[PDB]
């Protein structure tokens, strides 16, 4: 699988801009598409969402408008508009893939991201923790407050951790807090009771070094951790 | 007529096998029924706070 | 003799009700949700939502036809009522000239109607009878007006005061627009879909004995009542409206002409028994729907 | 002239000795039990998704997400609770007999007139849901297989013989050729270390996996077979036939236990299955509808007639909540 | 309430959207049951149609898009896997008109033909029938007497009174006449005859199940 | 005159 982002560098603002992101070797029709921006030195934060097959698009609040997103199917191409950039928006753009059906892994594929550079009643999930040097093969906790209470009526708890390493795009570590992605190792615990989250991580690797962001998929728009970074 | 030699060896493997009585048989069956007995939602109507189906 | 000729279509619309609710209800039931959705029974099934909205909106009419055209309704509720059933009986003509030129697509070139005929261009093309119901419900929406009588009366039928002021200047856009109306009624409402429903039922009986399937009566029976039911109900009222509006001047001016004012209730009671007859003669002929009622009941 | 009268002599000795064994019917011992069978099960969720017949259909362990394959083509995964169509795998062959769903999930089955089973790798990493192999043994069509593990894969095909696969080698470890008609059913003991397969010499045969050799073999039916099913124990299986009667059969003891005939009905079972406990047998018809009879007492207690054609299969869930009837009318319900 | 189903949701509604486009398509193009009980007679048509299991041949004459489905490579117990094929339009039984002389082969044809016409699942069905070997039938009534495999047929040894013959005598096996009518053809060297008369055939089974939907038969 | 339905 892969997602190439293009249409990034130095925008002036105020000016339109155009993003491509070629996805190539999957099924392209049948998965909702995500934009994640990601500020320098800052946490993730979510900006548009197709679902498949163009159907029910959705934007953040704080940038509706502005965003125009659009899906080119024949060519597997997701195509984001963009006009009246303020300086709010020089970051790092992700083109996230998921699927949505009972048991899918959304969030599972993150495309490397495009930078570009401006020049001049949500849930809130709470992270409290910024850092914690840990030395490696040890157990590690991370918390995660949320707002809201994510345990829906039917069951299924909706709160997706992410990795993100120094250099490299995030990744899918666990999603739905019970449930581990297809790829990563077994050491990843998750335990969840009402508004209170819990990683765990019974030995720490140096790959497992970098930031967990804790996000809430319960309701549009989707809001991100501050993020814990790690420390070997 | 190896099919038949076939046969007559399938059914000297299948003579020698442990037949059991059949009332024993039964209460074992009925006994396993009965057990679990409680953990049948189609015998038991469960309701509907209980039952994912509404 | 006159009293009787007075009374028959208050008689005979009654039967019309009666009948038509529980025809219509049992079409809308039996081919609306038991049945799969095909292009015959999409076709009936809106056939059916014609006819049973427009037999629920009959009792009004036989209220106000059995009073002496005395509408005791409210303001809105008469203009509703008639678009309701000028909206209904154009909608139940053009899907009578739609289900015909369907079979006719079916019996002559039933290469492109198993191709191209599906359930998905049934659903795109069976809202068009309904979109030009609604523009030729245009006379009706907005001329129909209940008019106030100081004797006591109250009398629906229409209003010309506010659209061209004095009498003298809006006598010629009224007599425009009645005799517009009724050309606009006959040549797409009568001329276009007896013709269609004739040479198209004629096409597949002629193809039909061409090929020689015709081992039985039935199909021979069939399509002779069709057209000997929609033929026998709708021409005694079309030609009746169609000789009012051509002496429209002699009832308005002169006021001689006083025969088809009387005549119009019997013919319009039997073009409505048509309606009454539309379930029977289309759906309950074919034993699929027959096995399938005596499936669900 | 030597070799079958031996064969004749040895079904006799069988026969004896099956017969001198017993000496009390069930029904004799079923009368001191309390009669529980009459249940009333309303239709919860109707799948509307398949524009023809549905041949077959299965369940998976976490009793959610059920495998259902009809003749357009089609083998539609539906989520049980939520109505929804989870996946529409695409058939290259459209005549299907038969589906599974494996243990684990991740895998589905299908075969049919095609008489090869396709099996369908779902939790993939692209979108779509790919063929991950492809086994072509048999000579006959296909009519039930079941998945063992991710790894194995059990089939009973028309070319008279089952067949265990290995599905990641591709080719058929195991053929089991003792029936003589064409073999219509199998199901698994819950161990999953042997079998039964009814066919139509009306003789459902008890085969084991790891051995390959038949083990036991039931001749109590008059016609051929079409619907076989284990009893939670693993000791006993339900026979459903075309001579209107289901009938258990009992392993330890080797031979019928009793009978599930009603005298109104000549029509023909197609689909056998037991509830969670096993009190009571599920049992479809060709008669439009389904019954659900009292196993211990062999009476007709409850009557499922939502269908508008015959049911072809129906599957009761791991947990027991359910019963998921799907019939030639394009319907399955979910029955509870 | 639903949290993220919803795009669970919209994701059966497309995959629904797809599923019924797809019905569409299939229901479209015409499905043909193609029987026999000699594997030659039905090579020597299936192979001149237009360019293991079942064999699907698609193939489309004049917008008309057939697929036909030759089963009798298969050797299994007809009963079980015949109930597949219920919702066909026409059923191609071909039978080789030179069979008389082997073996009672004629028989075994006439016996497949009639459980196929008086099976409960073929009430519908107008069939179509072949009868190959038109050179060789001419050759097998010069050479031998057709009073072998008929004893109660006496007649000429003629092309003209015995193929008639024959075909009277398949014509008669059906007991149900009123639904289904069993077209019959010689088949020819040419394959635009054959493909013609299944064009034909099928043109005449779809305006009868047209017409049987509509409800004048 | 009379109205007429049409
Ligand atoms: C099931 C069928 C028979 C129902 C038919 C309904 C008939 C019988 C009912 C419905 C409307 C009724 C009419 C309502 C008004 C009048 C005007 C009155 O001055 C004479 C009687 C008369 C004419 C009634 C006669 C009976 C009547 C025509
Ligand atoms: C059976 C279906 C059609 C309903 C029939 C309702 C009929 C029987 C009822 C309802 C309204 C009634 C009318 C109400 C008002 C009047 C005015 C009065 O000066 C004469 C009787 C007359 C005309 C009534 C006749 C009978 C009537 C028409
Ligand atoms: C007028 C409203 C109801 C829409 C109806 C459209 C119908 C009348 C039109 C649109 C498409 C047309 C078809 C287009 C193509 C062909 C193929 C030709 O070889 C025979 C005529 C035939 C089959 C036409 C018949 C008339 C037709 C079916
Ligand atoms: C102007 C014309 C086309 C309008 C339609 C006229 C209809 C009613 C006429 C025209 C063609 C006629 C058909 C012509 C031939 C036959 C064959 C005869 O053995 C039975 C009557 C039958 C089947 C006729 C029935 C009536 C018929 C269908
Ligand atoms: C068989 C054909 C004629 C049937 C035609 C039905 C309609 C169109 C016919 C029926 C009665 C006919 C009318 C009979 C009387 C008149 C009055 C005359 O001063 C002008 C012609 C005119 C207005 C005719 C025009 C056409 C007409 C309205
Ligand atoms: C005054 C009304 C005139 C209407 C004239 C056209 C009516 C519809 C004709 C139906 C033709 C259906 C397709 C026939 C194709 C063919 O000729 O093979
Ligand atoms: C033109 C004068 C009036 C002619 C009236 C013809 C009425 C035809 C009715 C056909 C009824 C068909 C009954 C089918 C019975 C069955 O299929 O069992
Ligand atoms: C004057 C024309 C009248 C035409 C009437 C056609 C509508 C027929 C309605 C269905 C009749 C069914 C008769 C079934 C008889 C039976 O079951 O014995």
């Amino acid at each position: 699988v892969q997602l190439v982002e293009s249409g990034g560098g130095l925008v002036q603002p105020g000016g339109s801009r155009k993003l491509s992101c070629s996805a190539s070797g999957f099924a392209f029709s049948s998965f909702g598409m995500h934009w994640v921006r990601q500020a320098p030195e800052k946490g993730l934060e979510w900006v548009a969402y197709i679902s498949s097959g163009s159907g029910t698009i959705y934007y953040a609040d704080t940038v509706k408008g502005r965003f125009t997103i659009s899906r080119d199917d024949p060519k597997n191409t997701l195509f984001l508009q963009m006009t009246s950039l303020r300086s709010e928006d020089t970051a790092m753009y992700y083109c996230v893939r998921s699927i949505y059906y009972y048991g899918s892994s959304p969030f599972d594929f993150w495309g490397q991201g495009t930078t570009l550079t401006v020049s001049s009643s949500d849930i809130v999930m709470t992270q409290a923790t910024s850092s914690v040097p840990v030395t490696p093969g040890e157990s590690v906790s991370i918390s995660c407050r949320s707002s809201k209470s994510l345990l829906h009526s039917n069951g299924n708890t909706y709160l997706y951790w992410f990795l993100q390493r120094p250099g490299q795009s995030p990744q899918l570590l666990i999603y739905r807090m019970s449930n581990l992605a297809s790829g990563v190792p077994e050491r990843f615990s998750g335990s969840g009771s009402g508004t209170a989250f819990t990683l765990t991580i019974s030995r720490l690797e140096a790959e497992d070094v970098g930031v967990y962001y804790c996000m809430q998929h319960l309701e549009y728009p989707l809001t991100f951790g501050a993020g814990t970074k790690l420390e070997l | 007529i190896a099919q038949a030699r076939k046969l007559v060896q399938q059914l000297k493997m299948e003579a020698n096998i442990d037949r059991i009585k059949v009332s024993k048989a039964a209460a074992d069956l009925m006994a396993y029924c009965e057990a679990h007995a409680k953990e049948d939602p189609l015998l038991t109507p469960v309701p509907a706070s209980q039952n994912p189906f509404r | 003799g006159y009293t009787v000729l007075r009374i028959l279509p208050l008689v005979v619309l009654g039967v019309t009700f009666v009948l038509g609710v529980l025809g219509n209800g049992l079409v809308i039931w039996v081919a609306g949700f038991r049945m799969t959705r095909t292009v015959t029974t999409i076709c009936y099934l809106n056939l059916a939502l014609a006819d049973f909205s427009f037999t629920a909106t009959l009792p009004f009419l036989i209220v106000s036809m059995a009073m002496g055209e005395k509408w005791p309704f409210g303001w809105f509720l008469c203009k509703l009522i008639h678009i309701v059933v000028d909206i209904n009986l154009f909608g139940s003509v053009f899907l009578i000239g739609f289900i015909a030129l369907d079979r006719c697509i079916c019996v002559l070139h039933p290469v492109w109607a198993q191709n191209h005929r599906t359930v998905s261009l049934a659903m795109k093309v069976i809202v068009g009878p309904w979109i030009l119901a609604l523009v030729l419900t245009l006379p009706v929406f907005l001329f129909l007006t209940t008019v106030t009588i100081p004797n006591g009366d109250t009398y629906c039928t229409f209003n010309f005061a506010s659209w061209g002021g004095t009498p003298e200047e809006r006598l010629k856009v009224a007599i425009t627009m009645l005799t517009a109306r009724g050309i606009i009624r006959f040549v797409i409402g009568f001329s276009l879909p007896m013709s269609i429903v004739a040479i198209c039922y004629g096409l597949i009986a002629a193809k039909i004995h061409k090929k020689g399937m015709i081992k039985s009566s039935r199909p021979l029976r069939v399509l002779t009542a069709v057209v000997a039911s929609f033929f026998i109900c709708w021409f005694p009222f079309q030609l009746v409206a169609l000789l009012g509006t051509v002496w429209l001047k002699e009832m308005l001016f002169y006021g001689k002409y006083k025969i088809i004012d009387i005549l119009v209730n019997p013919t319009s009671s039997l073009a409505f028994f048509n309606s009454c007859l539309n379930p029977m003669l289309y759906v309950f002929v074919g034993q699929d729907f027959r096995e399938r009622l005596i499936h669900s009941l | 002239d030597e070799l079958r009268q031996e064969a004749e002599q040895l079904k006799n000795q069988i026969r004896d000795a099956r017969k001198a064994c017993a000496d009390a019917t069930l029904s004799q011992i079923t009368n001191n039990i309390d009669p529980v069978g009459r249940i009333q099960m309303r239709t919860r969720r109707t799948l509307r998704g398949h524009l023809a017949k549905i041949y077959a259909m299965h369940w998976g362990t976490d009793s959610r997400l059920l495998v259902s394959a009809s003749q357009d083509g089609k083998l539609i995964i539906w989520d049980s609770y939520t109505t929804n169509k989870v996946h529409a795998i695409p058939l290259r062959s459209s005549w299907v007999m038969t589906c599974a769903y494996a243990p684990s999930g991740n895998y589905v089955a299908c075969g049919g007139l095609d008489n090869i089973c396709s099996i369908y790798n779902l939790k993939t990493r692209q979108g779509n849901v790919r063929v991950s192999r492809e086994l072509a043994g048999h000579t006959g069509y296909l009519s039930c297989c079941r998945f063992l593990d991710d790894n194995q894969i059990v089939t009973s095909s028309g070319d008279t013989t089952c067949a265990l696969w290995d599905i990641e080698t591709g080719q058929q470890t195991t053929t089991f050729t003792g029936h003589t008609g064409d073999v219509m059913s199998l199901s698994l003991a819950p161990d999953t270390r042997l079998f039964v397969s009814g066919a139509c010499d009306a003789s459902a045969k008890l085969w084991d996996v790891r051995e390959g050799m038949c083990r036991q073999t039931f001749t109590g039916h008059e016609s051929d077979i079409n619907a076989i099913c284990f009893f939670p124990d693993g000791n006993a299986f339900a026979t459903g036939s075309d001579d209107a009667t289901c009938r258990l059969f009992d392993l330890r003891a080797d031979q019928e236990l009793m009978t599930y005939s009603h005298d109104n009905i000549i029509c023909g079972i197609t689909s056998v299955s037991f509830s969670k406990s096993g009190r009571l047998l599920l049992a479809g018809y060709d008669d439009f509808n389904c019954n659900v009879w009292d196993a211990l007492k062999a009476d007709r207690a409850g009557v499922l007639a939502g269908h508008d054609n015959r049911v072809s299969c129906l599957g009761v869930t791991d947990d027991g909540m359910a019963v998921a009837t799907g019939s030639w009318d394009s319907f399955l319900k979910i029955w509870n | 309430l639903s949290a993220e189903d919803k795009a669970a949701v919209e994701r059966s509604k497309m995959i629904d959207r797809n599923l019924r486009e797809d019905g569409e398509k299939a229901a479209r193009e015409v499905k043909l049951l193609l029987l026999g009980a000699g594997e030659s007679g039905k090579s020597t048509i299936v192979k001149q149609m237009k360019i293991t299991g079942i064999v699907e041949t698609h193939f489309t004459f004049k917008d008309l898009h057939f697929k036909m489905f030759d089963v009798g490579a298969q050797r299994s117990e007809r009963k079980k896997w015949i109930h597949c094929f219920e919702g066909v339009t026409a059923i191609i039984f071909c039978v080789a008109l030179s069979d008389y002389d082997l073996v009672n082969r004629m028989h075994e044809s006439m016996k497949l033909f009639d459980s196929i016409c008086n099976n409960k699942w073929f009430t519908d069905t107008s069939i179509i029938l072949f009868l190959n070997k038109k050179d060789l039938f001419e050759e097998k009534i010069k050479k031998s007497p057709l009073t072998i495999c008929y004893p109660e047929y006496a007649g000429s040894n003629t092309y003209e009174e015995a193929a008639a013959y024959i075909q009277c005598q398949f014509e008669d096996l059906n007991k149900r006449k009123d639904t289904k009518e069993i077209y019959t053809h010689f088949t020819c060297s040419t394959e635009t005859k054959n493909v013609q008369f299944v064009f034909d055939a099928v043109t005449d089974v779809i305006i009868k199940n047209n017409l049987k939907d509509c409800g004048l038969f | 005159w009379k109205y007429m339905v049409x």
